């Protein structure tokens, strides 16, 4: 089940090669990205929307950083649909859904800028 | 309102005209609580405000006046509206830790979930 998350295939791949994948920069190049999440296990779900809400945030948080350098109108604007945004995001405090609470939290107070 | 109390910042609705002033004296020291939506022009609002309140002087002199006015600048407005200021982002300010107290040193280390 956990062979995303930590198969062979997950030790050897580029950190360039995992964002590209995520945005769709590759090889095959996408407006949008569907990533189906159906077969995640519960667990670990929490864990993988935080890790790729946290990604694309820095990836616009490290293009305003080269953006003052650079001083050019090159954006890439970011859009992210969360669909069953109550189950990423609960009112909850209990801790199984804590990562994905203040990773789309951070996109929600911060990301405008970004 | 007398002549030197007198603080003009808008004038009326129905009647551009009239001149609508405020006890400048007693409009900062009391304090100032200005509500509206979104697009309403509250940034504007406090921007004009303060403008007014940095341009008069006594007459008397020629240079900078007394107004102190510290503005937490969130949205990366009032930049534009005061181009002769002092603007503090996260590259250029020096929040010592030190001069945290109690309460506040523990949030940025500790954490209170569990
Ligand atoms: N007194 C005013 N007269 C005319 N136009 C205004 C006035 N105040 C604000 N606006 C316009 O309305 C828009 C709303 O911005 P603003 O009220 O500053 O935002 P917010 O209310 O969300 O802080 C601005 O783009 C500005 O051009
Ligand atoms: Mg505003």
């Amino acid at each position: 089940r956990l062979d995303f998350i930590l198969g062979e295939g997950s030790k050897s791949v580029t950190f360039k090669e995992t964002l590209e994948t995520l945005i769709s920069y590759g090889k095959d190049k996408s407006n949008i990205t569907i990533l189906d999440v159906s077969g995640v296990p519960f667990e670990v779900l929490s864990i993988c929307v935080s890790l790729i809400s946290r990604l694309i945030f820095e990836f616009g948080y490290h293009s305003k950083k080269i953006k003052r350098k650079s001083n050019e109108n090159q954006d890439i604007p970011i859009l992210i649909v969360y669909e069953e945004a109550h189950k990423y995001a609960p009112k909850s405090d209990l801790s199984k859904y804590r990562t994905s609470k203040e990773a789309i939290e951070r996109i929600a107070k911060e990301g405008r800028k970004y | 309102i007398d002549i030197n109390d007198r603080f003009t910042f808008s004038s009326l609705s129905l009647n551009t005209k009239v001149s609508v002033p405020v006890n400048g004296n007693r409009f900062f020291n009391k304090h100032i609580a200005i509500v509206g939506s979104t697009g309403s022009g509250k940034s504007h609002t406090v921007a004009k405000i303060l403008q007014k309140a940095v341009d008069e002087k006594q007459e008397g002199y020629k240079g900078l006046n007394n107004s102190h006015i510290i503005i937490f600048d969130i949205h990366s407005e009032y930049e534009n509206a005061f181009p002769n200021s002092n603007v503090l982002n996260v590259d250029t300010l020096t929040l010592p830790y030190w001069l945290l107290n109690g309460d506040e040193l523990e949030e940025l280390f500790l954490d209170t979930e569990a």
